[PDB]
């Protein structure tokens, strides 16, 4: 009886997963934009650093 | 200049020499891939070439030419992922049980899938129709023939150029040639002219098996040289 | 009674989808439209590494932005010096069909794997000078797809057997085994905190895994085909997944949904590798079209193209400091871009 | 007359440039599949031929543009010796690298497994370097024998002593050059004929379905065998007659200059019949030319 | 890992002698060998150097022409053929292994050596030769050089060797970067010209002589050596 085991395990997994909290996309987008703007000064790929510093 | 830098450059030169020495042997040996369902007698073919491992290795020598034959031992049913790693090989050996007609459809489907693969579209596919004696005995028994599974067999006749071996029954010849025609029409379809199949009839005791491998590999390498000389 | 559980799981999935959509207040584009564009990020090949005898399939950078390890299907692990191009080590692998390699952060051990289903940890600081196999662990029933080091004694590895496991080197046994996806695992990515990591599978789904607790905390199903690449965001809150559908999607853990989909009509080839820059604005994804395109994480616009290859770009990785980018391809050449 | 050498240079320069471009573009691809030995030899041949036509055309333009006053710009016998090496070399490389290539494809078609497993790219590079060294040696052998190249009757090119043949040293050099040229040509022709016969046999004997790249190979082999002979045999036979018959020969310098012109048309047409006249290369070049311009 | 030397003994002026060294426990070919001489109650002095695979060889300007080094990889053995032996050659020779690459530690293992008795570039000068100290106190050995060892690449080519009574010189620091097998007590600092070896806590195992060496250029030159007593 492995099918019943798989089914109950999937159901319990979905149950324990549905309890995870979630926030609005606006806050996450703002946080990502702020993080990107913060470390923009320490990214040689983004800001071309002088040749002497390569 | 720094002495440590010069020593590192010397170590790099030594590593390059070792890499060249290894590339020599890598280019000397030829790589071959053996594919086939469990029903196929690929295990017998591998064990007869006396001339939780996910991959198995077998090495043999035909006319002084070394060949490396790899066969997956422990992997799942899916193939679209790990098949990409076996590209750039000399050729692929596809084994199918021509006797059992039930699993023949799945074998043809697998052959078509391996042939139309975007990454393996430049590697020739060797076809060995193993277990011909069992197929002959079954089709001579008259109990169940290919017609019960394939409708085209009711209107297919043996070609005019079909050369059967001395002492073969016409029914066996017609059945094997119908199977070969099915395989050839599955292969030529979208063949692209860059890779061709090599149908060959063999059994579980034929010692000429390796000879056919060498013969078709000599031709596969030939085509590779023509495309180079023509800059295709 | 099994249909009852099937319908219960379907209802739970519908409820989760509804709760996830309810939080979709706005898209990332509507917030990133007012920001200035990244502009043409042109890159040039500074160093060209040669010496590989076969296709280059895996590479990884260590803690330092100088040393570099690369894996090829010829059975050779070469430690490249990005600054002087000199080869540091050459390890003859016992298995030629290698598919993954990793460089431990301690700089002393390096792991690799492939179709052999065995993960061999090679010691680089062996007192004898030569590279020796410290531990060769087995137990997986499939080809190893990706490997990553958490410390000098723990390593996580993915296999085609659909299940992942955390290994302890000093003993060589699975400390914790995960439930597994519905398909073969393909890529791994450790979070900067070392406590969480996300893995992608061929079933177009991504699951967030915890190192200590062997359970899945979040699952994503935004892709429409096999996920071949995955990389964590520099902050550990999001990750991008590359798939064969010629589209890259950015998934955020805090938001728990896809925020941006990087795709273009002229691109039909699949993605093989994905990586983020130190700041996160530049998304570098390798495509099967023999070219690597840079995407703006916020604007989703193409900022450049790295077409310095003649074959399938199979692996690429950005240094921890973001000084240079290494792109590996089946053409046996590993070029270090700006 | 200047016009002649100038139109014979610019055409060769353009042909060799296109050939080098196509050969590099093809080697960047085929290198991942096989040794690309044929491509390497073709690139080497085209490169040496190119340098030839910029070194000998430049010298010729400088000497037609100097009213042919050799006594003015050539007193210490330094420039004529350089349009002496640069002449012998160019010639003998373009033929002796045409022979080695035919020998390669001969083995590649008659014994593919042997050319693939036993012959390594290192051996091909070594053979190319050795051919180049032998060519430059035969070009510098007269200088290392107390003799130099004398101004020909045309007063526009320096080569082996043609007029006033007295000692056997000049005869020896002329006969050796002619023998090397004829031997290279014969070896190339024999290899090409063997390859063509093998291809025709193995193809007309086969009836499975294959023939996509055999007819083109036979056509290329026939074109090479025809052009190389028709263009080189005259000059080689002329040099052989001059060396064996001495000054008593009836031929004049006009036929020698014409044969020069024909041999210089084995090295414009070589970058053509080897690479630029292939179907794939032809269509790609035509398409990119129509699209760009 | 072991480096056992042989061939020593008494020799007359003008004679010759072949000093051999048996290597084991490591890839002899992968490691470059360095012969270093040590005159009686004096400091060290580099003699010759042979790289991996015999691809590069160097000798000291004082020993050029007389001594010649050779290594047999098949048997993992080293040989040093000496010619025109002078009276000054009285010294104990040591064989040292060294592997060079980013993150390595050249001169990590010193052999037992062999005793042999008869009958313009950068120079390392140490201002201190003896420092009396008792348990509980710290030590800071200073070092001076005539040329800045700070190469353009920024690497500090400074090497410290500690020779204890009866034992061979032990590597302490190869570049601030502490060496392997030595406690964290040892530390290095200073600029490209001036250097300082600072030990936080002095144990009963530091008794010996501390030698300084530069590695910017292949020709090496050891210092006078600072001795610590306790
Ligand atoms: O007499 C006149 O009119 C001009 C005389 C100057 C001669 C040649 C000028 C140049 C040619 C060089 C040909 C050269 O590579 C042949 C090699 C070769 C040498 C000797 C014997 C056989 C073969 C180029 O094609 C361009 C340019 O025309």
């Amino acid at each position: 009886t492995a099918s019943i085991a798989q089914a109950r395990k999937l159901v319990e997994q979905l149950k324990m997963e549905a309890n995870i909290d979630r926030i609005k996309v606006s806050k996450a987008a703002a946080d990502l934009m702020a993080y990107c703007e913060a470390h923009a000064k320490e990214d040689p790929l983004l800001t071309p650093v002088p040749a002497s510093e390569n | 200049l720094s002495a440590e830098d010069k020593a590192a450059v010397e170590r790099s030169k030594m590593i390059e020499k070792q890499l060249q020495k290894d590339k020599q042997v890598y280019r000397r040996t030829l790589r071959l891939l053996l594919l086939g369902a469990d029903n196929s007698g690929k295990s017998t073919i591998v064990k007869q070439m006396r001339i939780t491992s996910g991959i198995f290795e077998t090495k043999f020598q035909v006319d002084k030419v070394n060949f490396h034959m790899f066969d997956v031992g422990a992997q799942r049913d899916e193939r679209r992922k790990w098949i990409q790693c076996f590209n750039d090989v000399t050729a692929i050996i596809f084994v199918v049980d021509s006797s059992d007609y039930n699993r023949l459809q799945e074998a043809l489907n697998d052959f078509k899938s391996i042939w139309n693969n975007r990454w393996l579209r430049t590697i020739s596919v060797i076809l060995f129709l193993n277990k011909q004696d069992l197929l002959a005995e079954k089709v001579l028994a008259g109990k169940s023939k290919i017609e019960d599974y394939f409708p085209e067999f009711a209107r297919y006749t043996t070609p005019e150029d079909a050369t059967p071996e001395p002492g073969e029954d016409p029914r066996v010849t017609r059945a094997k040639y119908f199977i070969r025609k099915e395989f050839v029409d599955i292969s030529t379809a979208s063949g692209d002219g860059r890779h061709i199949c090599y149908p060959h009839f063999t059994c579980s005791v034929d010692t000429e098996n390796a000879r056919r491998i060498f013969n078709d590999c000599k031709d596969i390498i030939l085509q590779m040289n023509l495309r180079e000389y023509n800059l295709v | 009674e099994l249909d009852q559980l099937r319908q219960e799981a379907e209802q739970l999935k519908n409820q989760i989808r509804d709760a996830r959509k309810a939080c979709a207040d706005a898209t990332l584009s509507q917030i990133t439209n007012n920001i200035d564009p990244v502009g043409r990020i042109q890159m040039r090949t500074r160093r060209t590494l040669r010496g590989h005898l076969a296709k280059i399939y895996a590479m990884h950078w260590g803690t330092d932005s100088r040393l570099l390890v690369s894996a090829s299907q010829d059975g050779k692990l070469i430690i490249w010096d990005s600054y002087t191009t000199n080869k540091v080590h050459a390890i003859p692998l016992r298995s030629s069909w290698v598919m993954t390699c990793a460089y431990a952060p301690s700089g002393n051990y390096v792991a690799c794997g492939g179709l052999d289903n065995i993960c061999s940890i090679y010691n680089l600081k062996t007192r004898e000078g030569n590279v020796r196999v410290s531990r060769e662990l087995a137990g997986h029933t499939g080809y190893l797809s990706c490997c990553r080091f958490l410390d000098d004694n723990q390593i996580v590895t993915s296999s085609g057997d659909t299940t992942c496991a955390l290994w302890d080197i000093e003993t060589g046994q699975q400390t914790t085994t995960f439930t597994g996806h519905t398909g073969d695992v393909m890529s791994l990515s450790l979070a900067p905190d070392t406590r969480l990591f996300v893995s992608g599978a061929c079933d177009a789904s991504a699951k967030l895994w915890d190192v200590r607790e062997g359970m899945c905390r979040q699952t994503f199903t935004g892709h429409e085909s096999d996920i071949n690449a995955i990389c964590f965001f520099p902050n550990g809150n999001a990750f991008a997944t590359g798939s064969d559908d010629a589209t890259c999607r950015l998934f955020d853990l805090r938001a728990d949904q896809e925020l941006m989909t990087y795709s273009h009509d002229n691109i039909i080839c699949g993605i093989t590798s994905v990586s983020f820059s130190k700041s996160g604005r530049l998304l570098l994804a390798g495509y099967d079209d023999f070219n690597c395109n840079v995407w703006d994480a916020l604007k989703a616009d193409r900022a450049g193209v790295l077409a310095g290859h003649d074959n399938r770009v199979s692996c690429l990785g950005v240094t921890d400091d973001g000084m240079a980018v290494a792109t590996g391809s089946w053409d046996s050449f590993l070029k270090i871009w700006n | 007359s200047v016009f002649f050498s100038v139109i014979f240079m610019t055409v060769g320069i353009l042909s060799n440039s296109l050939a080098i471009a196509i050969l590099m573009k093809a080697y960047q691809r085929f290198r991942q599949k096989s040794k690309a030995s044929f491509l390497l030899l073709a690139s080497g041949l085209v490169i040496t031929d190119f340098f030839g036509h910029l070194i000998n055309g430049a010298i010729a333009v400088f000497v037609y543009a100097s009213d042919k006053e050799w006594i003015r710009f050539d007193q210490s016998n330094v420039l004529c010796s350089i349009f002496g090496i640069c002449m012998v070399f160019s010639g003998l490389c373009p033929l002796l690298l045409g022979s080695v290539m035919a020998i390669e494809r001969c083995i590649g078609v008659t014994k593919p497994i042997f050319h693939s497993t036993k012959i390594t790219s290192k051996h091909v590079k070594m053979m190319l370097s050795g051919v180049c060294l032998f060519a430059v040696f035969i070009a510098l052998l007269p200088i290392l024998g107390h003799r130099d190249y004398k101004i020909q009757a045309s007063r526009t090119w320096c080569f082996y002593n043609t007029e006033d043949i007295k000692d056997w040293e000049d005869r020896f050099y002329l006969l050796l050059f002619s023998f090397l040229g004829l031997l290279a040509l014969g070896v190339s022709l024999l290899c090409n004929a063997i390859t063509g016969i093998t291809l025709l046999r193995v193809k007309f004997k086969s009836q499975q379905h294959g023939r996509s790249h055999h007819l083109e190979m036979v056509i290329q082999l026939l074109a090479i065998m025809c052009v190389s002979c028709i263009c080189w045999s005259p000059f080689l036979v002329t040099m052989a007659n001059i060396g064996i018959n001495g000054n008593h020969s009836l031929e004049t310098c006009e036929t020698t200059l014409f044969a020069l012109r024909m041999a210089t048309w084995n090295q414009i047409l070589d970058p053509w019949v080897y690479i630029l006249l292939r179907k794939a290369v032809l269509k790609n070049l035509y398409k990119l030319a129509s699209q760009c311009c | 890992v072991q480096l056992v030397e042989s061939g020593g003994g008494l020799v007359q002026p003008g004679g010759s002698r072949k000093l051999s060294c048996s290597a084991s426990g490591f890839a002899f070919s992968s490691f470059g060998m360095h012969w270093v001489r040590q005159a009686p109650e004096k400091g060290l002095e580099w003699v010759a150097y042979i790289s991996s695979g015999s691809g590069t060889i160097y000798y000291a300007d004082t020993v050029k022409g007389r001594f010649t080094i050779s290594r047999d990889d098949p048997k993992n053995t080293l040989f040093l053929q000496m010619t025109s032996l002078r009276s000054e050659d009285t010294a104990m020779y040591y064989c040292v292994r060294s592997i060079y690459y980013y993150g390595s530690s050249p001169f990590d293992f010193w052999g037992q050596g062999t005793t042999l008795t008869v009958s313009a570039d950068i120079v390392m000068t140490q201002a201190t030769s003896s420092v009396p100290v008792t348990p509980g106190e710290s030590v800071s050995i200073s070092c001076r050089s005539s040329k800045s060892l700070l190469h353009s690449n920024g690497n500090t080519y400074l090497y410290w060797f500690l020779q204890r009574p009866g034992q061979s010189p032990q590597l302490l620091i190869y570049r601030s970067n502490l060496a392997s097998g030595v406690p964290d007590r040892f530390s290095g600092s200073g600029s490209g010209t001036a250097f300082t070896l600072t030990i936080s806590r002095l144990e009963a195992e530091d008794v010996g002589v501390y030698y300084c060496m530069q590695h910017l250029e292949y020709p090496l030159t050891f210092g006078a050596g600072t001795k610590l007593e306790l």
